């Protein structure tokens, strides 16, 4: 009975995380700083710009971002590297995400394990001519996303939460000193559905 | 790669549900062929309501209803038709009052041509709370939210299908790594499915290299402006792909002004203005809708339903590629086919 209201709550927190990142991504992409970067290519001004926006709303930032022109990637923030998302995999992500303004669920192997990501792009425009200079990409990495699992637990007031993809755990909020571990949990199951598309992702909450 | 979008692609839907492809193909074939009259007479005439937008300059919907009614007649289906018109610039409260006229008729089938996002409350009410069978026009991408209970029929001319046919033709004519530019519609759906579909395909199958792309304001003026801006910055292209008629015709004027008629350019849809430009050699290619197909398809779907046969969820009308190399005889033949019912 009460399985319904818990499922709806954590899915609302899940959605609000991505909606907030989506809103920032759209707004940041209208910025004069990014447009001017396509001309002068000054990495120091661009990095400082992204540092300042992330400072204000730290919880709603992507794990990594990159910019393309029409030939290929011209900049990335350097965060992808430690996730195992190497330069060839970045190139592949840019090719796979062929429509703008829509999240894509991508599960891709790397040299350090599978990476389960939500990725989206937005066009960078010249406001006067309508020219598309290129695209800005935002990627959320779900695997062992400490901050995201902590936010799902915290805002839903459940005891713990585990993110799963096809019965394999990707991330969890467990501190480590509780009577159970992740394998034991594998109480309520909540499939991740985005715009009525069923994904292989599931949120498992512990209330008992 | 799983895009998290609220609509099924047309081909995506037909691949996900293979029997739907068989039903859709059977409908496509029945639409092209001569009428095969209703084999199960009804005890009473069927009641049909149709909702169109009013104050239209184009005769697209006039032709549509003409084609629908003629096919019903030729199929020996007795019907009573109620037409309901909304005022385009009226607010949602006012339009929703007008739509009551479509419910007052207590229809067996309700044909609805307005935007299903703006009027989502009305269409979901028809699906959830009435006993009429909903037919949506100008949409060929089923709504994922309605997977448990879809409308009786979606019809239109699928944007991605038309754009892929153009991409195939450009891919055949130009060698690998050909340089091109794109003139989008305004930012939004049409640009996504006509523009980014084309780019994706020619880049994948032919390795074409996009030199520039511009969003427009969907007018002749903005297509003209965008073409001039594009060619000033990127003069070394072999073609421009345009996402809409007025945008393309604006670019045509820009090409003539700049003496760059060597750059190939397409239309999209194949209406009278485009076909005139094709015949003059001002447009090099377009994809032409066989207009009357959708009106005929709705009538055939109703017929099958009255005969207790399964009906496809989705149907896209036929497209034909037209080029400036085609004869006047060929173009006239395509016009007669597209308007086989709505003319005369």
């Amino acid at each position: 009975r009460t399985k319904q209201q818990t499922s709806a709550l954590i899915h609302n927190i899940f959605d609000s995380h991505f909606a907030a990142i989506q809103i920032h991504h759209d707004s940041n992409s209208k910025s004069e700083v990014i447009r001017d970067f396509y001309t002068d290519r000054d990495t120091d001004v661009l990095n400082f710009f992204f540092l300042s926006i992330d400072q204000s709303d730290p919880s709603h930032t992507p794990e990594f971002r990159f910019l393309t022109d029409h030939k290929g990637i011209i900049w990335d923030d350097g965060n992808a590297h430690f996730y195992g998302v190497n330069d060839l995999i970045l190139d592949s992500l840019a090719n796979r995400v062929s429509f703008s303004n829509n999240w894509y669920y991508i599960n891709v192997m790397t040299s350090i394990g599978s990476r389960h990501m939500l990725v989206r792009r937005v066009p960078i425009l010249d406001p006067s001519t309508g020219e598309v200079l290129g695209f800005s990409f935002n990627a959320v990495v779900l695997d062992n996303n400490f901050a995201l699992m902590e936010k799902l637990k915290s805002e839903s007031n459940v005891d713990n939460v585990v993110l799963v993809a096809n019965s394999v755990p990707l991330a969890n909020s467990l501190i480590g000193d509780e009577p159970y571990n992740v394998a034991d949990v594998l109480v309520i199951e909540t499939p991740i559905v985005v715009n009525a598309v069923t994904t292989e992702l599931c949120l498992l909450t512990v209330q008992d | 790669t799983q895009v998290l979008n609220g609509y099924w692609g047309y081909q995506e839907f037909l691949d996900e549900f293979p029997e739907q492809r068989n039903l859709t193909n059977a409908l496509s074939e029945a639409v092209r062929a001569q009428p095969v009259p209703l084999s199960k007479p009804t005890q009473r005439p069927i009641k049909i309501s149709v909702v169109y937008p009013g104050q239209q300059v184009s005769d697209y919907w006039v032709r549509n209803i003409a084609s629908f009614e003629k096919r019903l007649y030729k199929l020996n289906i007795n019907y009573q038709l109620n037409q309901v018109f909304t005022r385009p610039n009226a607010d949602i409260k006012q339009q929703s009052l007008s739509l009551m006229e479509a419910l007052k008729s207590k229809s067996d089938y309700l044909i609805f041509t307005l935007d299903t996002t703006r009027h989502r409350k009305f269409v979901e009410h028809v699906l959830d709370s009435t006993n009429t069978k909903l037919i949506l026009q100008n949409i060929t991408t089923p709504v994922r939210e309605w997977d448990k209970h879809q409308p009786f029929l979606y019809v239109g001319f699928d944007h991605a299908e038309g754009s892929r046919e153009l991409a195939t033709e450009f891919g055949k004519f130009f060698p690998k790594h050909t340089y091109y530019s794109v003139l989008y519609f305004s930012e939004g759906y049409i640009s996504d499915v006509r523009g980014d579909t084309f780019i994706h395909q020619v880049n994948r199958d032919n390795n074409f290299e996009l030199q520039s792309a511009y969003y427009t304001k969907a007018t002749k003026q903005s297509g003209y402006d965008a073409a001039k801006a594009s060619l000033a910055k990127h003069p070394d292209v072999d073609f421009i792909y345009a996402c809409s008629t007025d945008v393309a015709l604006g670019a045509v004027d820009a090409l003539a002004e700049l003496g760059r008629e060597d750059i190939m350019i397409n239309g999209w849809g194949g209406g009278s203005a485009e076909l005139d430009a094709i015949q003059k050699g001002d447009l090099d290619i377009t994809v032409m809708r066989m207009n009357d197909d959708t009106g005929i398809a709705m009538a055939e779907a109703i017929k099958w339903d009255l005969e207790d046969k399964p009906v496809p969820t989705v149907y896209s009308g036929d497209f034909e590629i037209v080029t400036k190399a085609d004869s006047p005889e060929r173009i006239e033949a395509l016009k007669k086919r597209a308007f086989r019912y709505s003319d005369n």
